[PDB]
């Protein structure tokens, strides 16, 4: 086996992974304290949830994670949350000044003192692992923190585990869910400055999400903390391939093979199904089919964008619950017959499916129901090209009358890197279209 | 002393990796070396009699050994840029015996990318290295790049002008922004038979299109090139491609008459304004020139117009630059020496902008400008358009 | 935690410093002996930001002031509240500048620099984390004008990543009639340029205007002119001391309204507009405090705010209005179609909502915008800076203290420019 490490980072990173982990806590039955009573070992070695927490002998189970936040009133509550006692005050990290909203700081200025520390303490966990496959960042462009960090904890780490896979779970940016107008700037800076620190990145459409809780689970004003429980859902369908004894993205690396085709391209998007309230609960039964065809719907989708006018590159589909290879054919018959997507000739990959025998979970009294079955489907289409293209739009604007910049070359920062960073966005944008060529 | 005991510490601290240091290092070595110039050319000695060979080996190595390094990256690099670029302009301005050596192609290769990536620069100090790259290379082009008096090069004449005219295409506006300036001053042996080419490729930058909306820099450095290479050739008759004569005058007045007209409005603000001070002092030292040489080439109506452009843009809402428009029109009115010919109403405007009226009087305080340009209106020609310029600043915002 | 170190130096400085701290305290609930009375849990949760917790459970304040000549020392440890400042944190001399920036920035306020710096930086030391500084001058004098700049210029050396805030107040020839003022004022805004982030500017015309014509009063003397400035200091700074919503800091609350680096002067407001003595009259509401606070006459500056651009806007309430409320009423004052829709109130406007009330008052409102009509109090210091120029009037004590006509020449480029790129942003393109 091989375990694993989540590196969290920013006010959003870090409010995601505790929903991650008590999700994960409810899923494998461990106690708020950590014990787990259907566990017959004290160590680690012959179960299948030791890949993401960690055995000892006490029978505590710390989970692999290392939250690092420079701003303490997230992490003051975290610490005295319902899961005081899970968390190690080793794997929390502090700061003591807050980026404001701003790259050359997260990366220069408050980057600096807190970045000799952080190397510290995830050594102490690389140590114990026999085995890493690799990282699973969890941060967010718009917080300037969250990426300037970020992006210099991804390279100073490309140094010393360089034969190690990398994964993100960013958050794109909404104008109405918007926190800084510097949002642009910040974006398009760590997405040049990681986008070879990256081997997968998933990106969460702040408007996707927000319209999804509104419309789907029938809310009137999906606060952070729902929109942070649905995530939740889909980054446990995610990570159940590597916790799990699946057959199906099993390792790290195995997402840069079946999914991630080319290395520059890493931003496959993602879909998960169904969507049902609490209210609902027993109200309809949509067999596999429904849950199937429902993935190919722009509202249902985590990113707004259009698939049906793209291409596809790689495809796989995975399935949770009570779920029959005889009921997926009628779906991937459905998917042809009915519905009809293009492939790229000169790609390697192509469509994969996989089942997993766990059912879904749901928080006590949360949004989501326990439904009896899920599906996700991660697709790497050329479409989520468009969301790069607005984000373009607003940067060049505000770049067009160099707004705000003297706030960033005065805080370790070259004028050279915006040029850098917007001719690096149009080589991307360049590609993404050739790629598509008929 | 200077030369025999701190030169040579002066070409050993170099090699300091304190970035301090080879800054320091640099600029006395610039400094003594033209000093020990200066003194050899008293008593018309050459310029190894105070520094030996072997110094003068250090000289040529500077620039391997920054090139070597990579030292031209981070924040330091453009300080060891504007470092390198006075030492060699200190050194062509001494005549040294680096003409047919790798070192002038180094130095030409360090100057193109000086004037290749200015964008990466801060906008701090982008004036200075825009000023000194272009006076290292004049110096060099105006030392070195010559093969007998009177004439060049030709290996170096047909590559350079070709190389400059296919970057003053670049999409990028601080690379014209930087070539023009560069093109423009060179000597005027360098610019022989040439000249229609370059002045072409610095007019299709003037004009704007399409693409070229927000270009306004670019075009400012457009006309100020043109200006150099004017004053710089000078005139002489029976020879458009040598220097300015009859022929192409009409052409190069065309082109800085259009671009007074340009007002774009992007989202900065009013910046079309400087496009249109440089386009003002172009139309100054230029109509002096003529003056001084062949002042019939100066036509009535060109004239009046200029005149009238001036008049307008003197009676703007804007203070720092209706102050300078009113400096070049007095500088133009009372221009005797030889006078210049097609003034309209000299002797009214003379009468009502009498000599000392000119440094006592304070443009740039509209107290003490619109009473003075508002009697402008008695006369027939200043009516229209000197309405026209006071119509901007009797409802403007201010 | 986030603390800011006050710093006042100058005549006009320091009483401009003691009204703005006796305001805070009163609104805070702080009797003058030093400890604790008021009646709100409120007024604790941010009272770290500018008052140190010694032993006892006593509030110490941060009021460093300085002053070369001995006299508003005094008067501020023996005033009303002088028993609350440190007495290690007055630092002073005997002679002062005489109305010469070249002697209280060279040969006389960089003789107590020293002093200043050591203070300044013992006052930090304690603190667990510092934002940034923060200094109350006047740029009429010497030791408000190149003291001011002295220590700007030595802080930002050692300490390049904190804010630099200022509180200039721009002297008038109304209120003195001292002729060596425009040099000050220019040498003064050459260095609070190029070496500082924000700045407020508080004309001392404006107020003089305000006292003639708004509050009627016979012989403005200088104690109407501090009560408006202390009000305007209070009403400005009210995010970092109260809660809220609007949670924006030092840094981004200049990085928000200060998108050009040399563009960073505001034009300071509050209202309603009140006096000494008596104040309870009558009761403001909402949309009457938003009809008056974008009033050039409740403006501290001789502009016009209507008459220029909008780079940024800002509003500060106080009082038991709503943030939903205050949303309603800055929704339909950016519609035309909108009644009573105002075309100087801009958009995108930057809105707070405050509790506690301020002091003999139930509502107010602050403004903090920054237009280009404050080119207006740029040029009128130009004009006065030239005439006397030409003439070379009073330039020989600046010669013989070290400075040159180098130094004057780059001030008058620096403010030719500074004006010609404000005049160029006022013609900008509103889409
Ligand atoms: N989905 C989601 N988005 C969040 C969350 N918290 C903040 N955001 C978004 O992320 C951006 C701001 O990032 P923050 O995490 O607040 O920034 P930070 O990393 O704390 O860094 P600072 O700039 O110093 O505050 C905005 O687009 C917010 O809307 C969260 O819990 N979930
Ligand atoms: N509003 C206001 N302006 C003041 C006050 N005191 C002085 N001024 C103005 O500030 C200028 C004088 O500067 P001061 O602060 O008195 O001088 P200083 O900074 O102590 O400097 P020196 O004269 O060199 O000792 C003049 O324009 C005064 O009108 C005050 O209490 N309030
Ligand atoms: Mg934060
Ligand atoms: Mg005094």
């Amino acid at each position: 086996m091989r375990e694993c490490i989540s590196i969290h980072v920013g006010q959003a990173g870090v409010q995601i992974g505790n929903a991650c982990w008590e999700l994960y806590c409810l899923e494998h039955g461990i106690q708020p304290d950590g014990q787990m009573p259907s566990d017959k070992t004290i160590g680690g070695g012959d179960d299948s949830f030791n890949t993401f927490f960690s055995e000892t002998g006490a029978g505590k189970h710390v989970p692999r994670a290392v939250f690092v936040d420079l701003e303490p009133t997230v992490i003051d509550e975290v610490r005295t949350g319902t899961y005081r006692q899970l968390f190690h005050p080793e794997q929390l990290i502090t700061g003591k000044e807050d980026a404001a909203n701003n790259y050359a700081r997260g990366h220069y200025t408050i980057g600096k003192e807190i970045i000799d520390l952080v190397l510290d303490r995830i050594r102490k966990l690389a140590d114990q692992c026999t085995g890493l496959q690799g990282f699973l960042v969890f941060h967010s462009f718009g917080g300037g923190t969250g990426s300037g960090f970020t992006s210099l904890l991804m390279e100073r780490l490309s140094v010393d585990y360089g034969k190690k896979s990398k994964l993100e779970f960013s958050i794109y940016p909404a104008p109405q869910v918007s926190t800084a107008v510097v949002e642009p700037y910040n974006s398009i800076l760590t997405t040049h400055t990681t986008l070879e620190h990256s081997d997968c990145a998933f990106m969460v459409d702040n408007e996707a999400i927000y319209d999804i809780c509104r419309r789907n689970l029938d809310i009137e004003r999906p606060t952070y903390t729902n929109l942070n429980r649905l995530i939740s859902q889909i980054v446990s369908s995610i990570t159940a391939s590597l916790r799990f004894d699946g057959a199906l993205n099993v390792d790290l690396t195995e997402f840069q093979t079946n999914l991630v085709p080319y290395p520059r391209i890493h931003f496959p998007l993602a879909t998960y199904a169904p969507v049902i309230s609490a209210e609902k609960a027993y109200h309809e039964q949509l067999s596999v089919a429904e849950i199937t065809n429902a993935c190919f719907e722009p509202a249902n989708q985590m990113v707004k964008c259009d698939p049906r006018h793209g291409k596809y590159m790689a495809c796989c589909l995975l399935y949770r619950g009570d779920v029959v290879p005889k009921d997926v054919n009628a779906a991937i018959a459905t998917i042809k017959t009915k519905r009809s997507i293009q492939f790229v000739d000169w790609c390697p990959t192509g469509f994969k499916v996989g089942i997993n025998y766990q059912p879904p979970t749901v928080v006590p009294g949360g949004d989501l129901a326990k439904v009896q079955r899920a599906v996700c489907m991660l697709s790497n289409t050329t479409a989520i090209a468009e969301a790069w293209a607005r984000l373009d739009h607003k940067f060049d604007l505000m770049y067009a009358k160099r707004a705000f910049v003297h706030w960033y070359v005065g805080e370790g920062m070259e004028e050279g890197e915006f040029s850098e960073a917007r001719e690096d966005m149009a080589a991307l944008e360049k590609d993404y279209e050739e790629v598509g060529v008929d | 002393f200077s030369a025999t005991q701190v030169f040579p510490r002066l070409l050993s601290m170099t090699l300091s990796p304190d970035l301090h240091m080879r800054h320091g290092s640099i600029l006395a070595c610039a400094e003594v070396a033209y000093a020990l110039y200066k003194l050899a050319a008293q008593e018309n000695r050459p310029v190894t009699d105070h520094l030996d060979e072997q110094a003068v080996q250090g000289l040529k190595q500077i620039h391997q050994q920054l090139y070597d390094r990579q030292l031209y990256r981070g924040l330091g690099g453009q300080l060891m840029r504007q470092a390198v670029c006075v030492l060699i302009e200190k050194l062509s301005l001494s005549k040294m015996p680096f003409r047919g050596d790798t070192v002038i192609d180094g130095w030409q290769w360090l100057i193109n990318d000086t004037l290749r990536h200015l964008h990466l620069i801060s906008s701090h100090s982008r004036q200075q290295m825009k000023d000194a790259a272009v006076s290292a290379l004049a110096a060099l082009c105006s030392e070195y790049y010559m093969k007998e008096p009177g004439e060049a090069d030709p290996a170096i004449q047909e590559e350079l002008i070709t190389q400059y005219l296919a970057e003053l295409r670049n999409p990028e506006e601080m690379t014209r922004c930087g070539f023009s300036l560069a093109l423009g001053a060179l000597p005027g042996f360098l610019l022989k038979g040439r000249l229609q080419q370059v002045l072409t490729g610095l007019r299709a930058v003037t004009h704007t299109s399409p693409e070229d909306v927000s270009f306004a820099e670019s075009r400012r450095d457009g006309l100020k090139a043109i200006a150099r290479i004017c004053q710089t050739v000078g005139v002489k008759a029976g020879a458009p491609d040598e220097a300015v004569c009859g022929e192409n005058v009409s052409q190069i007045y065309c082109a800085l008459l259009g671009c007074m007209d340009d007002y774009t409005t992007d989202s900065r603000g009013d910046v079309g304004t400087w496009v249109r001070k440089a386009a003002m002092t172009s139309l100054m030292d230029l109509t002096l020139l003529l003056a001084r040489s062949q002042p019939e080439l100066i036509e009535a109506h060109t004239c009046e117009r200029i005149m009238c452009c001036v008049a307008q843009q003197a009676s703007e809402k804007i203070d720092r630059f209706r102050a300078h428009a009113a400096s070049v029109f007095l500088t133009l009115l009372h221009f005797d020496s030889p006078p210049i010919p097609h003034v309209p109403h000299r002797g009214e405007l003379e009468k009502l902008f009498p000599r000392s009226d000119v440094a006592s009087v304070n443009w740039s305080a509209p107290s003490q400008a619109f009473p003075r340009i508002t009697q402008l209106l008695g006369l027939p020609t200043y009516r229209y358009h000197v309405l026209l310029g006071l119509v901007v600043s009797l409802g403007g915002l201010t | 935690m986030r603390e800011i170190v006050h710093i006042q130096a100058g005549q006009c400085g320091n009483q401009i410093g003691a009204k703005f701290w006796e305001v805070i305290s009163d609104e805070h609930g702080i009797d003058p002996t030093g400890t604790y009375h008021g009646d709100s849990d409120l007024q604790l949760d941010r009272i770290s930001v500018y008052y140190n917790e010694a032993t006892g459970g006593k509030y110490v304040p941060r009021a460093i002031l300085v002053d070369l000549e001995p006299g508003t020392m005094d008067s501020v440890r023996s005033g009303p509240f002088g028993q609350i400042f440190r007495p290690d944190n007055f630092v002073f001399g005997q002679s002062g500048a005489g109305n010469n920036w070249a002697k209280g920035h060279y040969t006389e306020g960089a003789e107590l620099v020293d002093s200043v710096l050591d203070v300044v930086r013992k006052e930090a030391e304690s603190c667990d984390c510092l934002q940034g500084f923060q200094l109350t001058h006047s740029l009429g004098g010497g030791t408000g004008s190149g003291m001011g700049t002295l220590l700007i210029s030595k802080i930002r050396e050692e300490y390049p990543d904190r804010i630099m805030n200022t509180f200039s107040v721009v002297p008038s020839p109304k209120v003195s009639d001292t002729v060596v003022e425009p040099y000050n004022a220019t040498l003064s805004v050459h260095q609070l340029v190029e070496n500082t982030d924000e700045t407020y500017c508080i004309d001392n015309e404006a107020l003089y205007d305000i006292c003639f014509r708004t509050l009627k009063l016979t012989t403005p003397t200088y104690g109407d002119l501090n009560h408006l400035v202390s009000a305007t200091m209070s009403g400005v700074t009210t995010c970092l001391r109260f809660p809220g919503q609007l949670n924006a800091d030092l840094r981004k609350l200049a990085v928000n309204m200060v998108p050009f680096p040399r563009l960073h002067f505001f034009m300071p407001g509050f209202a309603p507009l009140t006096s000494r003595g008596s104040q309870q009259y009558r009761a403001l509401t909402v949309p009457e405090l938003t009809q008056q606070v974008f009033d050039a006459k409740n403006m501290m500056a001789a502009c016009d705010p209507r008459h220029g651009r909008y780079l940024t806007v800002a509003a500060v309430f106080r009082g038991r209005m709503s943030m939903k409320e205050v949303d309603e009423q800055m929704l339909n004052v950016q519609n035309k179609n909108s009644s009573y829709f105002v075309e100087w109130i801009p958009n995108n406007v930057k809105t707070a909502v405050c509790d506690i009330p301020p002091r003999g008052l139930k509502m107010a409102v602050t403004f903090i915008g920054n237009s280009t009509a404050i080119q207006e109090l740029f040029k009128r210091i130009s004009e006065q800076f030239t005439a006397m120029f030409r003439r070379k009037a009073f330039l020989h004590w600046y010669t013989g203290e070290g400075m040159d006509e180098m130094e004057f020449t780059e001030a008058e480029s620096n403010m030719n420019d500074l004006v010609s790129e404000y005049q160029q942003y006022q013609d900008a393109t509103a889409e």
